[PDB]
RNA sequence: CUCGA
DNA sequence: TATAATGGGAGCTGTCACGGATGC
DNA sequence: GCATCCGTGAGTCGAGG
């Protein structure tokens, strides 16, 4: 039943959610880049957090 | 030739102009011509008003704006695919309240886009349109509630996105119930909150049935309005701490901030007219004097409650009836989102107020324009109603801007949109066309307006009628809303007149859409014509009265589709429009004043005109469309002619002598033909295309970007690596294609090298390297070449370099060359072809022309039409224009047959008669007598009781022409057809689905990025989409592998469809195929959601599918 | 979005 | 790196049928 | 045991842009 909480996050492979260049030499990407970075952003802000001993709220 | 014309009814007024409906409602929105201090308060200037003053230096506040010239005219902005738009500047004045200090400047805010003179706009060099949105007007509405017979829903409606929607109901236990936001609170509160007593709400609502007590409430009434107006704060505001000024801020903003609440005007003046009340502005309240003030409320509870009641004089709401529904035209749009993106600059100016400087703040150091320039361009480019116009001819266009959406931002979002919106409303009479409509999805919810319609300054759709006193018609027109319609008696347009009276005792009228016989006593007023009732394509189709809707729909909606052809003719048979249309849609050059024509040439025409000035018009010369339809003007007119005012001087595209000309006049026969014309397919005559009948021009443009790269530039050049003088041959000494070179799938337009990417050669590169000894090129051939299945002729090219005068490309772009290539594209199988009564084919056969059906005088016919499509589509008109045609034919004339005012049996008849002295008098001249042929045909006719049994030979020809019909040869045999054959001129279109536009083939090509399968659409060289539906089919013919190789070899397996090519071009079978990609990519995007899908053996022992190369 | 079947 | 500054601001909503927690 | 709010489906392919 834990398994239901995820402690690790899966990360899909880049060829999958791709960082391309177009035509005009301009980059087209996939959204779950950003929501990725969004995760990863607000994960190790966390640790940061955690690590200077702040408040509770 | 003579042009003869059908009709007694006499047209009181002429068409109004028919692009008014784009032109006075942007005219209206920018207020360009009127000086600043006189502008009224509406469109953009409304928008600023709304905006400013901004508040909390202290203050900023708005002066006035003014529109300079547009830095770029038309043609140039549609060559550099530039906006054509004008700069916009706002004189601004900062104020500290404290220091007295004023500040005032002019600030640039960008530039807004201008409406050409016909109607459209042109945005990044293209054309496009903003097409009116249809919706529910503003006002107080009731209506039935659905769940409870015998109580009624009242509704505020304000603006779209000015407010939200209002909802008062007589709930189940009584009280009076009040819903926004989705929050149903007691009514009562906000009563309280707005000032209301119990003693002035008994007297003024005691009149109903105990309804009042429903509304009486004492833990209410026991608190003075703030205590009230805090209480529904906390109901409205959850989890918000109630302060005194937040609730007061909240309430003012939700029901009387003008800057945020909006009825329109047209809103507040339904809501006026329904509730019976006077409005001071166009909110539900004010904030006069520290407190709330009334202004809509009570009044609709009021009205709720004497219709809930039955108070006599009260009633629900016909949300479909057109005096409910209204018009936003590109004016208002365009002034919302104008309206937001200042709204969005009035933020950040706030926010730069908080910052910097408090003493050296100037109007440009808090303006940024950024937002507003956002919004407008988001709104010309990616809005639902800005449309890529439709110019395939000019009555495309003419057609796309009159044109109304009930759909788009703020519109009904599809497949919610049931029976009733679509449905052709009693009030759409005179409005909206109840023909011209899209078959399929879109239908009923994309409309037409009618010929004779206009939109008001409200928005509501308005039409003229005739007033009439004592049957007395006058020549007073009336426009009226479809509210005020519903007050009279109004005679049918084709009621008897003898000069102004009505000569009929018994006069067909409506009354509220119902038909009913009047006395002319009764008749208040009168339709102007027939043609207000249709649209303006409909009103192109001549015998409308005989054909059923459903295919008038078709053939009105297939005109738009037509294309322009070189040798374009006017119909024969036409309704009396096709002038109106040329001249309205601008397609044509007419005289400005009287005067005699100076100089008269391909590109230019020069008039002198009475004042003596010389005036040049320049012609436009084989122009590209959006559709890529040719847009040329020809000269009508000689040096020294002598024209008057508003005279022809040039023909546009589709335009003969100043008439629409969308087609081709062909002689027609009506009978099926070995099978060739089956299921509306065509046959047509090689003669067709000897004579250059139906041949268009048509225009292609192709563009390539040299560009600068992290390996080095990509350059233009003739100078292309491992290509022969032969390759090479039509390039110029820069490496673009010359002007008049005939190109053909496959040469080269433009030369382009660029630099390979870092190449690690393989060992067999090596190897054949060094067995030629040659070195491997730094550069590779990237060339824009002529894709499959295109070509022609090159007729221009633009080159735009970097570092050269007026020029600047996107950043990295070295330069830009396009290459336009024209083609004559002549009628050939598979090419669409129409009439104006939704009879459609598909040329099916091209026959030479001695095997043509023919006349006895040897005339072979231009098209053969199955007679199958007749029954089943019930539209006869095609039909009785052919007799017609057939007349002409002989008589060397044409016609002008109003709809409903058209020529009439009998008359066709007499000209019938008329042809027939032509069409054998001649012969019996000749000296030639009647054919043994004729006699066969003419036996079998007797048969048919065609023909009067005992007259002469030549008697019975005649009865037969007289039905329109003739003797026919058939061209193989030279023996007749058995029966006689319906023969006639019939007006005939090539639209725009040209076969040679859709023919396309792949083997191999280019795939996707994440799925691997191939791309779809003929540009990327794109496979079929084998759907679910065709996979269906597959399986139930127990096809397996032939379905397995479609998923896998055909599509997304890389190893199999590698090694599919392989063994096919060395001649060996196709191996077994193996795991699509998708389904691995379907495998790692579930891992990426945390669940692990296993491929078992039969054994429960996981099967790697990915080959180890996944796992650690 | 609009067009086509 | 030091005047003092202390709770946001979006929000037009014209369909329909079912499985569901619910929750009246 | 019965009304209420929420989440979810709603034809295909093809074309343009």
């Amino acid at each position: 039943p834990e398994w239901m909480i995820l402690e690790a996050v899966p990360v899909l492979p880049p060829d999958l959610r791709p960082m391309v260049q177009v035509d005009g030499g301009r980059f087209a990407t996939s959204d779950l880049n950003d929501l990725y970075r969004r995760l990863i952003n607000r994960n190790n802000r966390l640790k940061k957090l955690l690590a200077q001993g702040a408040p509770e709220i | 030739m003579e042009i003869k014309r059908f009709g007694r009814i006499r047209e009181v007024i002429p068409l109004p102009p028919l692009t008014e409906i784009q032109v006075e409602s942007y005219r209206r929105a920018l207020q360009a011509d009127v000086p600043p201090e006189k502008r009224e308060n509406v469109g953009i200037q409304a928008a600023f008003r709304e905006t400013f003053p901004i508040e909390e230096g202290l203050v900023l506040d708005f002066l006035e704006y003014r529109l300079g010239e547009p830095p770029f005219p038309q043609d140039e902005c549609r060559e550099k695919d530039l906006t054509y738009q004008a700069p916009l500047y706002a004189r601004l004045q900062l104020i500290h309240k404290d220091t007295g200090l004023i500040k005032e400047d002019e600030v640039f805010l960008g530039h807004i886009p201008l409406m050409t003179e016909d109607g459209s706009f042109i945005i990044n060099g293209a054309d496009r349109v903003i097409v009116s949105q249809i919706h529910r007007s503003p006002g107080v509405y009731f209506t039935p509630d659905p769940a409870r017979p015998g109580r009624y829903i009242a509704s505020i409606i304000p603006l779209p996105k000015r407010g939200p929607w209002i909802d008062l109901e007589v709930e189940p236990n009584g009280v009076v119930s009040m819903k926004v936001n989705k929050r149903k609170f007691p009514l009562v509160l906000l009563l309280r909150v707005l000032g209301y007593d119990q003693e002035t709400l008994a007297r003024e609502l005691g009149a109903y049935g105990e309804l009042v007590q429903g509304l009486m409430d004492e833990s209410v009434f026991a608190m003075r309005p703030e205590e009230a107006l805090i209480r529904l704060f906390t109901l409205l505001r959850p989890g918000d701490p109630p302060k005194r000024d937040k609730a007061v801020a909240y309430v003012y903003g939700l029901i009387a901030d003008p800057r945020r609440y909006d009825l329109g005007e047209a809103g507040r003046y339904k809501a006026e007219e329904k509730l019976g009340i006077r409005l001071s502005g166009r909110t539900l309240a004010r904030f006069e004097d520290g407190e709330f003030k009334d202004e809509v409320f009570l009044p609709t509870l009021r009205y709720l409650f004497a219709l809930t009641a039955g108070v006599p004089g009260h009633e629900v709401d016909d949300i479909d009836h057109l005096g409910n529904r209204r018009i936003r035209t590109v004016g208002e749009l365009m002034t919302d989102q104008f309206r937001v993106g200042l709204a969005r600059l009035a933020r950040g100016v706030r926010e730069r107020m908080l910052m910097g400087s408090e003493d050296s703040l100037t109007p440009a150091k808090l303006v940024n324009s950024r937002p507003l320039e956002a919004a407008i361009r988001e709104f010309f480019s990616r809005s639902q109603l800005s449309q890529f116009k439709d110019e395939t001819n000019p009555l495309s266009s003419l057609r796309h801007k009159r044109r109304i959406s009930a759909l788009g931002p703020g519109g009904l979002t599809r497949e919610r949109a049931g029976f009733d919106v679509r449905d052709v409303h009693r009030t759409h009479y005179g409005r909206i066309c109840p023909v011209e409509t899209p078959e399929g999805a879109n239908i009923g919810l994309i409309t037409s307006l009618a010929a004779y319609a206009r939109v008001d300054e409200l928005g509501f759709i308005r039409t003229p009628y005739r007033r009439v006193v004592g049957g007395v018609v006058t020549d007073e027109v009336v426009y009226m809303t479809a509210t005020e319609e519903d007050r009279y008696t109004i005679a049918q347009a084709n009621t008897p007149l003898e000069g102004n009276r009505i000569a009929a005792e018994r006069v067909v009228a409506r009354r509220k859409g119902e038909p009913v016989i009047v006395s002319p006593e009764e008749v208040e007023f009168m339709d102007v014509s027939p043609k207000q009732v249709f649209s303006v394509n409909t009103n192109l189709i001549p015998f409308l009265e005989h054909d059923d809707a459903n295919r008038a729909l078709m053939g009105s909606n297939m005109q738009t589709q037509a294309v322009p052809l070189i040798r374009a003719q006017a119909p024969v048979v036409m309704t009396g429009l096709e002038e109106r249309v040329v001249r309205d849609s601008l397609a044509a050059l007419y005289a400005e004043e009287d005067g005699e024509v100076a100089k008269v040439d391909g590109n230019r025409i020069v008039v002198r005109y009475e004042d003596g000035r010389l005036v040049e018009y320049p012609l436009r010369r084989f122009y590209r469309s959006n559709q890529g339809t040719a847009l040329d003007q020809r000269p009508r007119v000689v040096v020294g002619q002598r024209v008057r005012k508003g005279d022809l001087l040039a023909d546009g595209p589709a335009s003969e002598n100043g008439f629409l000309a969308l087609g081709q006049n062909v002689l027609v026969a009506i009978m099926p033909f070995d099978g060739y014309n089956f299921e509306d397919a065509i046959v047509i005559s090689e003669e067709l295309l000897k004579r250059d009948f139906y041949t268009s021009i048509h225009i292609e443009r192709y563009e390539i970007e040299a560009r600068d790269t992290k390996l080095g530039p990509e350059r233009i050049t003739r100078d292309i690596p491992h290509l022969s003088e032969a390759a090479l041959r039509d390039l110029d000494e820069e490496g673009v294609v010359r002007i008049g070179a005939e190109v053909k799938p496959g040469d080269i337009l433009v030369g382009r090298t660029s630099f390979k990417g870092e190449s690690e050669p393989t060992p067999e590169e090596r190897l054949l390297r060094s067995i030629f000894g040659e070195k491997a090129r730094d550069v590779k051939d990237t060339s824009l070449r002529v894709p499959p299945g295109e070509g022609g002729i090159v007729v221009r090219t633009v080159r735009l370099r970097r570092g050269d005068p007026g020029v600047e490309l996107k950043p990295g772009v070295r330069e830009v060359v396009r290459v336009y290539v024209a083609q004559k594209r002549k009628l050939q199988v598979g090419d669409k072809l129409a009439n104006r009564h939704g009879n459609k084919g598909v040329v099916a056969k091209i026959l030479p022309v001695e095997d043509m059906p023919h006349l006895p005088d040897g005339t072979p016919v231009d098209v053969i039409l199955n007679p199958l499509g007749v029954p089943s589509r019930m539209n006869l008109g095609q039909i009785l224009e052919t007799h017609l045609g057939l007349a002409g034919y002989f008589l060397g004339q044409r016609y002008i047959s109003p709809i409903f005012d058209g020529a009439k049996e009998p008359e066709i008849k007499e000209l019938l008669a008329q042809a027939f002295e032509v069409y054998f008098g001649k012969r019996k001249g000749e000296g030639f007598g009647v054919d043994k042929r004729e006699v066969e045909v003419l036996r079998r006719a007797e048969k048919l009781g065609l023909v009067t049994p005992g007259k002469t030979p030549e008697e019975q020809l005649k009865e037969l022409f007289l039905q329109g019909k003739v003797v026919l040869y058939d061209g193989r045999t030279g023996e007749p057809i058995e029966g006689p054959i319906v023969v006639g001129q019939m007006f005939i279109m090539k639209l725009y689905h040209m076969v040679e536009d859709k023919m396309h083939a792949r083997s191999t090509g280019p795939y996707s990025l994440i799925t691997q399968q191939p791309l779809g659409g003929k540009a990327q060289f794109g496979g079929q989409r084998f759907g679910e539906m065709e996979v269906w089919a597959l399986e139930a013919y127990g096809a397996a592998h032939t379905l397995q190789e479609m998923l896998t070899l055909k599509s997304d397996d890389i190893e199999g469809r590698n090694a599919a090519y392989e063994a096919i071009i060395k001649g060996e079978d196709v191996p077994e195929p193996s795991v699509p990609e998708s389904f691995r990519v379907l495998v790692k995007e579930l891992q990426a959601l945390a669940l692990d899908v296993q491929t078992l053996d039969e054994k429960d022992n996981p099967v790697d599918i990915f080959e180890g190369l996944a796992s650690k």
